[PDB]
């Protein structure tokens, strides 16, 4: 199978509590974090998964696992309030990828934007540029109200990597009412 | 005061306080019970002989002459002790 | 001091009684709080 | 709350040693671990301990992670071959604490009721005693600021119980021992002099340069109050401080008499029977 | 100090020529004390132009006998540019090699019954190189060895570096006979048969070198080839040793290169074969990259035979340099490597060897005094032989009560400092001191106390002293004696030899 | 096959995890592992030194847990260095740190995985600073009765380890056992602070506070020490002046001398402390 280690990013931020996405984003998410980590489980047996809070101070709760219970557990009573931090929440999951015993994983990462940001585009072009230094590559699903057709982040995803890199893809919410199963139903089959 | 040369008289208590020499007793020693200073009062000569004192702030120009109160317990103890070691720097080997 | 003081405890030491010797050199001998051994020669001191 | 502490060379060298795994592969940042505490008494002491893998960025100066895992089944190893042994706390290599260090005492604060984080340090320069110990306290303020956490700096003290002793003191091959009463105060002497005077000195360079650059402030949360505890004693003589003088000049009397006593007991007998088994050789063999 | 000492002897050879009756003993004074490239050159080209053959044959011997190599190679380089065969003769010794071969097969003397008496004891530990290294040492120059026929299942009982000794031997029982050293041996060539005995194949190297150590020829090329070929590590151990050995002295350049990329090989028992060998093809020259690259590769390797063979290495390049070699001895004394000191130990004999000097004598014993490690501290007081060998009187009586020290490793060492500084002489003090030696209870101590009583008693008939036959029965007593340590009687059998 | 003088390559850490897995079990028998890497058949080395934990069958081959061993060699994965193991250690902390009849029971076994795997007893009890203490102990291989049992060459560090003879029923192990020498690698840097950290026993805790302790007390209640020295002084030269006159009645020495001789030039020692650090009084109080 495919190595790598994929590092979920649940978005905290106080955007994220509203039950646009039936019955409550929480538990959109929720199942969110139910369909990555079964797939990643159907994907590679090795591949640990944790999961990090972007908004506000970032803290992975549960050390990188392939066992995804203590998510679970830390999907609920989760309290997603605060401010929606864009910069770092991609740095402290890097950081939790250079923590991994094995070299031979792929450093891979996955987030949701659910909120406008304040991030200046000179902070994600270095952040873009930074990223290919490392070769790190991060696969972003934009859920939530934002931007109409986000930009900074398409743009971000556009020179985060090249040539190919097979790669980073980037997938917005449709402007219209769906069920988070049908979001993440593209995903899924193709990346 | 540089001090100490820490034992007072009556007649500075009670020309500064402006107070009878009957009530400087009860002056002093309530500070005794403040806790800013824990002297004792020479009631022959009605002198006050105080001890230790209560920091209250201090000032600019003070960190210098600090250094120089310093630096010559620097000088003091390495001019000192290097002349100690000097003379049985040999016999040791 | 510490070679005796390192030889003599993984021992002990104590002082036999000889009873009888033997042809194939040993030498009877008891161990007074418990019962007999049968040793042989050392050699400084022989049989005779 | 914590006092003392009792830091093994065991624990030092399980820290230095670790920065020779990390060290050979380098590069920046330090060296962090999980610290095994033993507590008999409000006085700390400390036997054993296990490092972690840890990387922080810089970026993003305030990220840091541990592995739980390394934490949860190695405790799970030592208390099973140990039941004494107990994580206290954690420790670095400093050599100065970043101010993002606060928060991984804030994480194992659920693993023990108070941890206290130890610095230390690979390769031994300055000024003393190596490493350093502080208490995760919170202090508050006399300002009445919202409740922040300035780690409180707990003595360290170096000691050994036996077998601890046996290794080292087999180890040390270097010098005399001690040896009592001649070499021993007087080099003290030098070291607690000299080494209290740079101290001093540089600790005052840096209250005068924290005037100079770095406002705000540092002046005077405590600068007003302890510069003025360093004015409390000048501290001279008139009066009594001279009648401690010749007192003590009085004390000094009884014991250089003795002095004088034990020099005419041991010339008197070292003297006379030296001459006498001298000349009792020489007129017996000549 | 040789400052003014050299100017003044300098005029009394050119007064000796102004003076009617040439001398050339005066000359012969000079040449060994003054010691410069381009005098010799000069009285010889004086010689040549005196048309001097009779008389000039006995300076001439001197120069080849008491004078260094790069002197030989300094007056064969300007006399170069009948007689002219002559001086190739006389320069490289091949004719003292012949009759030095003739003297010992006609003059031979020895006694097999003691080399049987050896040979049936049989024992497995330490004797491997014990009965080979001392009928070597008797029968050297011989070629007509007789040892295999004799000793067989001793000689098959060998194992590991016993067969390294056993054909080492085969080099220095045919120490000189430059021709047909290499075609004799084709027997006991070093095969490289491959049943592996590799360090036997390593030992035949190891023989070559023994014979063709100070001058030589294309053998010293034969040996880097095949140093260069077969296997490895196993061949450096004794073709390293015979490559530098043969070069000794010589100021070879190619076997500093060749030797770095050899030293790089990264193998351990191969650390004391270049280091000795590297050592010795310097010595005289005090060079500069060769100690900073022998320094600069002693802190990656993990070895501490490389630390020692390069400890001797940096000791033997600087031989006789008085004061000009304390500046880095300063460096060796004050580290803190043990073994770095005993190389600055040996640095600092080889340097004072012949001079009295009390400046060596500061470090020289004060690390011989408040030292932890025994082991330098026995190097320390070995070199007592080594500076003072020129007044071995003094050493009996200033090494007295040093000999009764706590440790055996002081009292072995100056055991051999008093062996070795007295070998010369027929003095009984030293014989007196190492009596109560041999009756230490240290087994080594003992030894060292045989092998130094032999060193006293060389060439000394029983007239000399009295205890030659107290201590040759001594000897075959105690190794014919299996109660006593195996150790402590090496040195028994050694002495004999 | 073909054997030679073996050096055992010693980590300071290694030493460290002995003695501290040994202490904590005293009196009772405790079981380790030795860790490190195999160069060569001539020289070895223990980099690290990890404790197993007790169990109920005491120590015994049964005893080494399987899944401990492979987490704790996941645990040295996500370590820095994670080498393989060699061999075994016990500790003896009750006795004279001798081979037991399990210990060679488990020792086939470690032959059998590993081709060394070299034992290693050590015991606090022996000496409480000056000695190593600790042991060295290699199993012969038993198949080697038809060749010969003693080895090896270069005989140097093997003479040497012999010494003293380690008694008798320690040396009884010598018939199917040899012991391995042990040298101290530096790695000076770390030794020479470890050698500081224990110095500061009798130097000062941090070279300053434990004489500047010595300036807190400073003949404070010093003197009362020097009270009952002074006490030392009339005792003990009291009988000292009865010495000289018996000394000419027996004529002369009994020897003697009593010893008796000494003691208060160490008080005095002291009272260069006294002279010393209250000359120190003169700095301290003017500025
Ligand atoms: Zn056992």
């Amino acid at each position: 199978m495919v190595l790598e280690s994929t590092m979920v990013c649940v978005d905290n931020s106080e955007y994220m509590r509203n039950g646009d996405f039936l019955p409550t984003r929480l538990q959109a998410q929720q199942d969110a974090v139910n369909i990555v980590c079964h797939s990643k489980t159907r994907s590679n047996p090795e591949n640990n998964v944790g999961l990090i809070t972007l908004a506000n101070d970032c803290e992975v709760l549960t050390t990188l696992t392939p066992d995804t219970g203590r998510i679970l557990s830390k999907l609920h009573t989760v309290q997603p309030k605060g401010k929606i931090t864009f910069c770092t929440g991609i740095r402290v999951a890097h950081l939790a990828l250079k923590h991994r015993q094995g070299k031979n994983h792929k450093m891979r990462i996955i987030a949701f934007v659910g909120s406008p940001v304040e991030d200046n585009e000179k902070d994600l072009v270095k952040l873009a540029k930074r990223l290919k230094k490392e070769k790190v590559n991060v696969d972003i699903i934009n859920f939530g109200e934002e931007e109409v057709n986000t930009e900074k982040l398409t743009a971000f995803v556009n020179t985060l990597n090249g040539k190919d890199g097979t790669g980073s893809h980037l997938v917005t919410v449709p402007p219209g009412p769906s069920l988070a199963d049908a979001l993440i139903s593209s995903p899924i089959l193709a990346g | 005061r540089p001090a100490n040369h820490r034992q007072l008289t009556f007649e500075e208590i009670a020309k500064s306080a402006k107070i009878t020499v009957n009530e400087v007793e009860l002056l002093v020693m309530k500070a005794l019970s403040v806790g800013l200073v824990k002297g004792s009062i020479d009631e022959v000569d009605k002198r006050v002989h105080m001890t230790w004192v209560q920091p209250r702030v201090l000032d600019l120009q003070q960190i210098k002459g600090m250094k120089d109160r310093l630096e010559f317990w620097c000088t003091d103890v390495k001019s000192m002790e290097m002349l100690v070691e000097h003379q049985a720097h040999d016999i040791l080997t | 001091l510490r070679e005796e003081l390192q030889l003599l405890q993984e021992q002990g030491s104590y002082v036999g009684e000889v009873v009888r010797a033997m042809d194939k050199k040993k030498v009877l001998v008891k161990v007074h709080p418990e019962g007999k051994f049968v040793v042989d020669v050392d050699k400084n001191i022989d049989i005779n | 709350a914590v006092q003392k502490v009792v830091v093994h060379p065991l624990v030092l060298l399980s820290v230095v040693d670790h920065f020779n795994r990390i060290g050979k592969v380098g590069n920046q940042k330090r060296v962090v671990g999980v610290l095994l505490g033993s507590w008999q008494k409000k006085v700390l002491d400390v036997s054993n301990s296990f490092a972690v893998p840890f990387d922080e960025d810089d970026k993003d100066d305030s990220v840091w992670f541990l592995d739980h895992d390394y934490l949860e089944n190695m405790y799970g190893m030592f208390k099973k071959v140990n039941a004494r042994e107990r994580i206290v706390g954690w420790y670095h290599t400093g050599p100065k604490l970043h101010k993002n260090d606060i928060a991984i005492n804030e994480l194992m604060k659920r693993y023990c009721p108070n941890s206290v984080l130890v610095i230390i340090d690979v390769k031994p320069k300055d000024l003393g005693l190596p490493t350093e110990a502080y208490i995760s306290v919170e202090e508050v303020h006399d300002d009445g600021t919202p409740t922040s956490k300035t780690f409180e700096h707990v003595t360290s003290e170096i000691g050994a119980e036996e077998a601890e002793e046996v290794g080292v003191e087999h180890l040390l091959r270097d010098i005399k021992d001690t040896t009592v009463g001649t070499l021993s105060q007087r080099i003290t002497n030098q070291v607690h002099g000299l080494k209290g005077l740079n101290s001093k000195l540089l600790d005052i360079r840096s209250y005068l340069e924290k005037v100079a650059t770095g406002k705000l402030p540092i002046n005077h949360q405590i600068i007003y109050q302890l510069q003025d505890v360093f004015n409390l004693l000048p501290d001279v003589s008139l009066q009594e401080f001279v009648k401690a003088f010749y007192l003590k000049t009085n004390d000094q009397m009884v014991v250089v008499y003795l002095a004088s006593l034990i020099r005419s007991v041991v010339a008197l007998h070292n003297l006379i029977n030296n001459k006498i088994a001298n000349r009792d050789a020489e007129k017996k063999e000549g | 100090n040789k400052q003014f000492r050299n100017k003044v002897l300098r005029v009394l050879v050119k007064i000796y020529m102004n003076l009617e009756k040439p001398d050339f003993i005066n000359v012969c004074q000079c040449l060994i004390f003054l010691d410069d490239p381009q005098a010799v050159s000069d009285i010889l080209e004086k010689l040549v132009k005196e048309d001097n053959l009779l008389m000039a044959y006995q300076i001439c011997f001197d120069l080849y006998e008491s004078a260094s190599q790069q002197f030989l190679s300094s007056v064969i380089q300007n006399l170069r540019t009948d007689q002219t065969l002559k001086m190739i003769k006389i320069l490289s010794g091949e004719m003292a090699i012949e009759l030095h071969l003739q003297f010992l097969i006609r003059n031979n003397n020895t006694d097999l019954m003691i080399l049987k008496n050896t040979k049936d004891a049989v024992r497995n530990s330490v004797c491997h190189t014990a009965t080979v290294i001392a009928n070597s040492f008797m029968h050297c120059g011989t070629t007509s060895d007789q040892f295999l026929r004799d000793n067989l299942e001793w000689l098959a009982r060998a194992t590991n570096w016993a067969k390294f000794t056993a054909t080492a031997s085969l080099g220095v029982i045919h120490k000189g006979h430059e021709k047909e050293a290499l075609q004799l041996m084709a027997t006991y060539l070093p095969k490289d048969t491959s049943p592996g005995s590799a360090y036997q194949e390593g030992g035949g190297l190891y023989a070559l070198g023994l014979i063709h150590a100070n001058h030589g020829g294309d053998i010293i090329d034969y040996l880097l080839n095949q140093l260069k070929n077969a296997s490895n590590d196993i061949v450096r151990h004794g073709g390293s040793l015979g490559l530098g050995l043969a070069a000794m002295g010589t100021a070879r350049q190619d076997v500093y290169d060749l030797l770095k990329t050899n030293l790089y090989q990264d193998d351990a028992v191969t650390g004391e074969a270049a280091g000795l060998a590297l050592g010795l093809v310097m010595l005289g020259s005090k060079n500069a990259q060769a100690i900073e690259d022998m320094v600069g590769y002693a802190q990656e390797t993990q070895h501490e035979k490389i630390l020692r063979g390069l400890a001797v290495g940096i000791a033997l390049v600087m031989y006789g340099r008085m004061e000009e070699a304390d500046a880095l001895i300063e460096s060796l004394c004050r580290d803190k490597d043990p073994i770095l000191r005993r190389s600055g130990m040996y640095t600092v004999a080889m340097a004072y060897c012949g001079s009295g000097n009390n400046k060596a004598i500061r470090r020289l014993l004060h690390v011989a005094v408040s030292d932890v490690n025994d082991d330098v501290r026995r190097a320390a007081v070995e070199s007592l032989g080594f500076i003072l060998f020129r007044t071995p009187e003094q050493c009996p009586s200033v090494v007295s009560l040093l000999s009764e020290s706590y440790n055996p490793h002081v009292r072995y060492g100056a055991a051999m400092a008093l062996g070795i500084c007295c070998a010369g002489t027929g003095n009984k003090e030293a014989i007196n001191l190492l009596e109560p030696m041999t009756n230490d209870p240290v087994n080594y101590v003992r030894q060292g106390a045989l092998i130094a009583s032999a060193l006293i008693m060389i060439q000394q008939t029983e007239i000399t002293c009295p205890k030659v036959n107290q201590f040759r029965q001594l000897y075959s007593k105690v190794i014919n004696d299996k109660h006593d340590d195996v150790m402590a009687k090496f040195g028994a059998i050694l002495a004999q030899g | 096959a073909v054997d030679t003088a073996e050096q055992v390559y010693i980590s300071s850490l290694a030493l460290l995890k002995m003695l501290k897995h040994g202490r904590a079990g005293v009196p009772m028998e405790v079981m380790g592992l030795m860790l490190g890497e195999f160069v060569d058949d001539y020289t070895v080395r223990v980099i690290d030194v990890f404790a197993m934990p007790q169990s109920g069958t005491g120590v015994s081959v049964e005893a080494v847990d399987p899944v401990f061993q492979a987490k704790m060699l996941d645990m040295l994965k996500q370590t820095g260095r994670p080498e393989m193991v060699v061999g075994w250690y016990h500790s003896h902390p009750g006795f004279g740190c001798w081979l037991s009849g399990v210990d060679i029971n488990t020792q086939q076994s470690f032959e059998a995985l590993s081709e060394r795997a070299v034992a290693v007893v050590v015991d606090p009890i022996q000496s409480v600073k000056g000695k190593v203490v600790i042991d060295a102990f290699r199993l012969i291989n038993a198949n080697m009765m038809v060749l010969g049992h003693e080895p090896r060459q270069t005989t140097s560090n093997l003479g040497h380890l012999n010494k003293p003879s380690i008694q008798a029923l320690i040396h009884g192990l010598n018939r199917h056992y040899y012991s391995i020498t042990i040298n101290y690698r530096k790695n000076e840097l770390e030794q020479k602070m470890l050698l500081n950290l224990h110095k500061k026993s009798w130097m000062e805790g941090l070279t300053l506070q434990d004489y500047s302790e010595h300036c807190k007390h400073n003949e404070s209640v010093v003197k009362e020490m020097l009270e009952l020295a002074k006490n030392y002084n009339k005792a003990v030269e009291e009988e000292d002046k009865m010495t000289p006159e018996q000394l000419a009645i027996k004529n002369v020495g009994k020897q003697d001398p009593k010893r008796h001789l000494e003691e208060h030039v160490d008080v005095l020692m002291t009272s260069n402390i006294v002279q010393c650090l209250a000359a120190m009084l003169d700095t301290v109080v003017f500025k």
